[PDB]
């Protein structure tokens, strides 16, 4: 989707931008 | 990269008056160049430095 | 000169003469020796376009 | 009016980066493959880092593993497709000595298992040093007395990967190669440092050979 | 310390530089109340309002003096020499920048003086100077500390004394002027506005203006010194202006 | 009552269209191919893209890759599912030179790994011209003395396309094509032109040998 | 009736004459957002916006047409070619006035058309075209009703029904176009923006626009009419603009 | 879904229709 | 998702973090 993070943990997300 | 399309111009300096100095003290001299960018410089396409290489991994 | 300290000194001299040249490049940050290995032409080496004003400083 | 998006230090690191590749065959029982986790095998990345002095980072790892067909003397060879498992063995940990080791029970080793033909493996690494930051340089040495050891290699205790086909052999040998991507996210970078201006030479130090400064030209006044 | 910018140059004197405004008027456009001229004038600003640097002279020990007649000196200058060429009427300022710069051990004085309609006298007297003894363009005409014989015909009596006009060369500072000495100032600048008895006038037929430098104490220094010392000369017309827009003049 | 719809810009061009192919075989250290982009190699495309004078658009890249094999001597020829490495090298960037040349680490280049049998490789492009728009035309020169290169060639300096087998060679050569769609998208048109009238004739260049402006009929009233 | 001033040069047309605008954009100052240079612009205005006539040429019975490449036929023109010679950069709209008088004897038909980047093609497949035959300057190029050889290694192909571009030549109406009827008009006047994708642009190395007069009807008349029909070419620069101030190119 | 941009890059988004 | 159970089985579940 637009921005949902799908996982529990920080290191999972994508990058900063 | 060089490209003839995008030529910038040309940098030079010339002697104005001259060098003077008194007796006893050395005439020839040397300059220091500097360069950095200005407050509205940019980039754009990143790419791999043609600076680097590589033959084999290193060990 | 380029395997000392010599290539960053710019030579300068009382002349009998008038309105000669010192030094002389074209303004090509990314391509040209001159200017290629700074830190702003280092920069520039991982990228394809640039834009903006250049700094030039002369001590 | 232009924006300096591009020369963030997010979108400057944040591309994925070969730094290390490795084979194995399926012919014999040291049929795996090790590799020491490090990011100064290859010259590219490794320069990329290089740049920054501290650096602190989330690791994105993709794993991109193609076969080849070895030769062999039996007619009609036909092998199904492969599988493969690569195992993170943290430093302490017991390692495998052949391909029908024990270790590859992987109870608390982090493992994957991928199939050939699909999309590349991938998996997501947080920051996991022991100090505040990655360190890419080290005037120090390891031992109390400064003997011994000296540089960054002092501080690379990350451990190790193991490779390993799955499957057992069938009736012709298969190679494969295994390619070790690495892309850092969310990175904070510290201290800037020149750009490597030498050839590197060796992995664990930085030792180089002395070379000028730029390219030469004529004279003073060649344009 | 202060910088000088006009157009795309620049130049830098000391903050404490003093700055010699003419008559205490600053260069200025041509009002519509005193205009005669009819067609709309051209005005191309940065193009022509820049500081030209003329080719530089070596102050020697026996130096008498050298002189320039301002339109004719930048009659060969980028853009203006250009608009000089293609328009009938012309009428412009100037900021002179002189710079001689000599270390702490060399001693002189020099008169910079800007002197309006600037007629000069002619070794013959039955005769007047031809153009090339009157003006070289960028070249500068040098004075000369004898006189000049009356054999010849249109030659500039340069005699340095009477300054080429028959008047007394220490009288000359009633016109605007500034003193280089070299034990306190290298650079001298004057800012000249536009003086005439007509609004607007050819600038290839009336040299306005003349720019004298005089140096009436001799250069010296001890041997070991720096023996070569040059004047270059900077000019940047200012406001400059032309009407009758017609085909390019030879000349 | 009659909607315009399909006559837009957007659906005229919007479309994709094989722009090159090109070919490389698993058998060499050379077996690798490289393509200059540009679109003026297909007649199709160009003819399109040459009824405006200048324009500006967002890029959609498609690659279809396929296989064949070669002849071989080996018996029990059986292939793993081959992987392809397509990566984009813009201008002044380190080319690749040999299959397993370093510059295929691509830390910075943008690189796309897809494996035969799946679903076509994508990825988007934005606008990346150095000016407010593309050119198609450029009535010019590149040298400021008006010698040399004439035309619109002048302007292309859009980088290379560098594609090579992942896989090492196994026991039969295999040699694959693949094949590059563009379809441009958010499209900008400016200046409309006559339509090309004669057949093109080289790629840099709007060099024509004189064709007639119609085909013909017998009479002025021959219906 | 209708008279159209520029500086200090005027022309006359009919009070309908029905000037054709560009792509209904009039010529205008680059604006402050979408320029990228950074040193102030010079702006000649009446030095260089104002009507420049050029060489005028035959309309013959067998005329295929004529073509000049807009800013290299004004490279020899006043101060705009000077401003060009001693600019990197300029942009500049164009006002063209074709003219063209016959009696009411006379019958005939021209397509005149501003085709921007006309891009020319080469009668050698190999090769492109050279400057002296893609441009004369003042000087008129010619169409030619023939088609050129491949032997000539560097000549334009002038195939007039392909119109150098390889198109259909009557398709150039596309382009902002004017027809002169001998049976209705004597002139035409086509205002044409500036027209790229750049902001600006080097003068000598881009030709931006070209000028193509293509009789469609050929020239007729009957023994006794005047058998000398001139065609002659008026262009005024509009809005003329110039950036990167330096020494002067040699072209 | 209906539309949804899954991506932070504008050059990434379908075609205007 | 975020989190949602896609089973109506509790063992189903993910793990407990
Ligand atoms: C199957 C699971 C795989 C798990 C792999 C874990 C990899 C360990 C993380 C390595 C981080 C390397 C940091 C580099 C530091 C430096 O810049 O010197
Ligand atoms: C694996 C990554 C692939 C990246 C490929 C980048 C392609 C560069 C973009 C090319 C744009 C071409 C524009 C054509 C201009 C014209 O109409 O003349």
């Amino acid at each position: 989707y637009t921005n949902i993070n799908y996982y529990k943990d920080a290191a999972s997300n994508s990058a900063n931008r | 990269v060089e490209d003839e399309y995008t030529a910038a111009g040309y940098i030079t300096c010339w002697y104005q008056t001259n060098i003077v100095v008194p007796a006893d003290v050395q005439s020839s001299c040397d300059i220091l160049c500097f360069v950095s960018a200005c407050n509205d410089f940019s980039v754009r396409m990143l790419k791999d430095t043609p600076f680097i290489r590589q033959d084999t991994f290193y060990q | 000169n380029v395997n000392s300290l010599k290539a960053y000194q710019i030579p300068v001299q009382s002349n009998s003469d008038n309105g000669k040249q010192v030094f002389g490049f074209p303004l090509q940050p990314g391509a040209n020796g001159v200017l290629n290995r700074t830190l702003l032409g280092e920069i520039l080496n991982y990228y394809t376009h640039w834009s903006g004003s250049i700094k030039l400083t002369f001590m | 009016y232009h924006s300096r998006s591009e020369s963030s230090i997010e979108n400057f690191l944040c591309r994925a980066a070969c730094v290390y590749y490795a084979t194995y065959t399926n012919n014999s029982e040291k049929g795996y493959a090790e590799w020491v986790i490090n990011t100064r095998q290859v010259a590219q990345l490794r320069r990329k880092l290089e740049l920054f002095t501290y650096l602190r980072f989330d690791l994105e790892l993709t794993f991109v593993i193609t076969s080849a067909q070895q030769p062999s003397t039996a007619t009609s060879v036909d092998a199904p497709v492969q599988t493969h498992q690569i195992m993170y063995v943290p430093p302490g940990g017991p390692v495998p000595t052949k391909v029908t080791d024990y270790a590859w029970q992987t109870s608390t080793n982090p493992s994957v298992f991928w199939t050939e033909g699909n999309a590349p493996p991938r998996m997501s690494i947080p920051f996991i040093s022991i100090g505040n930051a990655y360190s890419c340089f080290y005037d120090g040495w390891t031992q109390f007395s400064r003997n011994g050891v000296y540089g960054i290699n002092t501080l690379n205790n990350m451990g190790t990967l193991y490779m390993r086909h799955v499957n057992e052999a069938g009736q012709g040998p298969i190679k494969s190669t295994v390619r070790i991507y690495f892309k850092p996210k969310h990175v904070k970078a510290w201290v800037p440092r020149p750009p490597r201006l030498c050839q590197y030479e060796k992995q664990k130090n930085v030792n180089f050979t002395p070379t000028g400064v730029t390219t030469t030209r004529v004279g003073i006044t060649t344009t | 310390v202060r910088s000088i910018t006009l157009g795309n140059s620049t130049i830098t004197t000391q903050e404490c530089a003093n700055v010699v405004v003419g008559y205490g008027v600053w260069p200025e456009y041509l009002k519509d109340n005193e205009a005669t001229a009819e067609d709309q004038p051209t005005q191309p600003d940065v193009a022509t309002c820049r500081f030209y640097t003329l080719e530089s002279v070596q102050w020697m020990k026996n130096s008498a003096g050298w002189w320039w007649k301002l339109p004719d000196a930048l009659s060969q200058m980028g853009l203006f020499g250009q608009n000089m060429q293609y328009h009938y009427l012309g009428r412009t300022g100037y900021t002179i920048h002189v710079q001689c710069n000599a270390s702490k051990f060399h001693q002189g004085c020099l008169l910079v003086v800007c002197v309006p309609e600037a007629e000069m006298g002619c070794s013959n007297l039955n005769n007047t100077p031809e153009f090339a003894e009157l003006s070289g363009g960028d070249t500068a005409r040098m004075f000369t500390d004898t006189q000049i014989g009356e054999t010849n015909s249109k030659k500039v009596q340069t005699a340095v004394w009477n300054a080429g006009m028959g008047v007394g060369v220490g009288n000359l500072t009633i016109y605007p002027h500034q003193w280089i000495n070299l034990r306190t100032n290298n650079s001298a600048t004057i800012v000249m506005p536009y003086i005439n008895s007509v609004p607007m006038d050819n600038m290839f037929r009336h040299n306005n203006l003349t720019l004298m430098i005089i140096p009436f104490v001799p250069l010296n220094y001890s041997e070991g010194s720096s023996p070569y010392v040059p004047i270059t000369v900077t000019i940047a017309p200012m406001c400059a202006e032309y009407n009758g827009l017609r085909l390019a003049s030879s000349q």
